[PDB]
DNA sequence: TAACAGTGGCCTTATTAAATGACTTCTCCATGATCTAC
RNA sequence: UUGCUCAAGAGAAGUCAUUUAAUAAGGCCACUGUUAAACGUAGGUGAGUCGUGGCUUUAUGCC
């Protein structure tokens, strides 16, 4: 219930659609015998999202992000919604919750 | 009397990575904050230039407590009591044996944070290991940041117990030694290159960070005009204000110098003869 | 409310619809039974809006995306109000806005 | 007749590590709490201040029975009795036994930052090799100007004349407490706005006020120049100095404003000498 | 088109966790012997 | 008209006077974003002020 509430938690739900597609896109970029990363990468997402400083770093990085994400129902049914949640609100608000969504992120996979 | 030296020092401008942060990832980054407008300024800890000034105390001789080995890179207590009168380092900066003369000093030296003239935008270095072999220590990245550093600094001359080791601790301002950071890579010079010091004895200093820059993103350094209206409107004595370095051309520019009270302070362009005068007047108040 | 938000909404709906009449324009680039790629358009675009070094470098790039874009109604009502808020704000805001877009492109097609 | 001076100062910009507050586990907390918007402000104890008062007193003459070592870092009682017709220390801070008790000249607030404290933490290593358990550690900083508001009892003081001192000692303060080796922090003030009332009602407590987050342009106010326009504090009494004059004298209609005609003076020296002269005639001294 | 996404070591060392003195003040009784007035 | 009928626990009182969380500390030392390439050949536009002045034949163009 409540508008911000739902907001936020297809916010997260958009965030673990990025997520799904980097690490699908990193699984296609490792080839051969070698592991592809499960949990290192989660770590270096982790690493990249506290390497925030000011509003403008971490919402590039956040935007870099979704794009490379590539496609995600989420963000398309509800463009204004996310765009101005994403462009509003404190950046360490949004950092809080990308850190959320990356911590259950990983039942998909 | 208790008279009392301070000053705030500019750096040259040059690429720096001195003060770092927690190792986070593959990427160092710099000791960063809010420091004025809301933007992101570059710190350099005042413990790194402590270190720097002991350091330049132990090079050119005289007697320090702390030895640092250069070699193990170890540090060694020559004498496990601490001894203000006759160790340099230990009458100077203090020491705390809190493990269990007094154990305890308070330090005739007080340094603040070293805040970067220019906000900093971006300027991260890729770093790599090279060869073709690839491993977790392959790829990195260092921050860097190209700006002026400025610090502002104090001294109690009367708390030390020898009154004659404030020129040593001025000439070591001066030649001031590598302030810690990556050097091997981001070599910084932080000898001073623009000098506003003050020799009175009142503990008020309205000095403290009198540099601000022009058009953010550039090397040139001006005096705030927050300092300047001080200097005018009869605060700061002139005759006690001492300044010095590049910034010398830039006063000596100005509309209405001749007239202005900022005309009556010691201004010299070459730093080591606005140093020398100011030595010449501290040991004639301190009685050297 | 707070025209800022509205600003910043329709420059969301006129760079979707510029990406719209560029991936257009390279469907009508490729020929012969080639898949011409979809997802790999989105990662050229990110990657040319990431090439940039600020104002002069991303603001004719931006522009001339535009322009490329085509006829778009959208813009042909928002030309003064759109130029000036191109012409203020920072230029990595305006990159934010940009990635944002893009990544909530698709339903339109 | 009763004659008391109110004032808040306002202190230069800088980063500041002044009131430590318990030391949580490997950090040093400074001491902060809520404040004005909800947000978190770091605090300066006015105990520090008070400190740092007795310390210029002792530091110039001045007779006080507290006497700081300075080496040993301990205080001595020059008279185990407290005597505060002789001593400046106990006629201006009073004192307790647990006698007289006195009750104290000077009444001091908490010094609050104008500026919401985000995390501003400074990282902290001991040299290199050998590390034990206190080779890592982290200090809490602030970049921000305090603010602080004192007010005196004129009569209440056993000797009239010790009021002078503590101006001086107000507008010279030595180091307030804290770690002044790593965050030399000067608490001289650059902004006043002292009162010379003699009536027990004082408007300008924490006048000062910019919020704008992370900035130092510290404007004056909007509910004390109110409080001025509105007919109350009137401007003969009202003593402002400082780097708000040059903000004042900027304000549109200034000429036509009651703040007008308070005494204001950019010279924090010269308006400290007027000041003096009107407390001087007005206590007979 | 590729391969990496930091390798280390620490995450506080002391010290003191209250010192005084007060710990309600008054009043409102119940009942029978006796005095006294009718 | 109810073991009832009537029935104020009421008046007064400062938790006070005094106290620096202080003294000391480099996030440090090392790292190439290495190596190779023919441009082959065909993708377009957003916006004022008002009655002769120095040359030149009115002409008609220059400043």
């Amino acid at each position: 219930n409540s508008e911000e509430d739902k907001q936020y938690l297809i916010f997260i739900k958009v965030f673990q659609q990025a997520m799904k597609g980097n690490f699908a896109k990193i699984y296609a970029k490792t080839e051969e015998g070698k592991d592809p990363p499960i949990k290192k990468k989660v770590e270096r997402l982790r690493a990249e999202l506290n390497y925030c400083y000011d509003e403008l770093s971490f919402k590039e990085y956040l935007s870099d992000f979704l794009v490379r994400g590539g496609l995600n129902k989420y963000f398309n049914e509800h463009q204004e919604e996310i765009a101005l949640l994403i462009k509003k609100s404190p950046w360490q608000e949004i950092r809080i919750w990308s850190l959320l969504a990356i911590a259950s992120y990983k039942p998909k996979d | 009397p208790n008279y009392y030296l301070y000053g705030t020092v500019l750096t040259r401008y040059g690429l720096a990575s001195l003060n770092h942060d927690i190792r986070r990832g593959n990427k160092t980054i710099l000791q960063k904050g809010y420091w004025n407008n809301g933007k992101i300024h570059s710190f350099v800890g005042s413990s790194a230039i402590r270190w720097a000034l002991r350091f330049y105390l132990q090079k050119q001789g005289y007697l320090v407590n702390r030895v640092w080995d250069e070699e193990e890179h170890i540090n060694r207590l020559t004498s496990e009591d601490f001894d203000p009168e006759k160790f340099y380092d230990d009458d100077i900066f203090g020491f705390a044996l809190l493990e269990s003369t007094p154990n305890q000093r308070m330090g005739a030296l007080g340094m603040n944070m070293a805040v970067s003239l220019t906000p900093y935008d971006g300027a991260v270095k890729l770093g790599a290991k090279s060869g073709r072999e690839k491993d977790s220590t392959s790829l990195h990245f260092t921050e860097y940041h190209a700006t002026r550093y400025q610090y502002y600094f104090g001294i109690d001359a009367t708390h030390l117990k020898d009154f004659s080791r404030i020129l040593p601790m001025i000439d070591g301002i001066m030649n001031l030694p590598k302030v810690g950071g990556s050097s091997n890579i981001f070599n910084y010079p932080f000898c001073p290159d623009s000098l506003v010091f003050q020799w009175t004895n009142h503990f008020a200093s309205y000095i403290s960070y009198c540099f601000e820059y022009c058009d953010p993103k550039s090397k040139e350094a001006k005096l705030s005009q927050e300092f300047i209206d001080e200097v005018e409107c009869g605060q700061i004595d002139p005759s006690k204000l001492w300044i010095g370095g590049t910034i010398v051309k830039d006063l000596q520019q100005l509309d209405n110098f001749e007239s202005s009270p900022l005309n009556k302070a010691h201004i010299y362009r070459n730093r080591n003869e606005m140093i020398e005068a100011l030595k010449t007047v501290i040991k004639r108040d301190l009685g050297l």
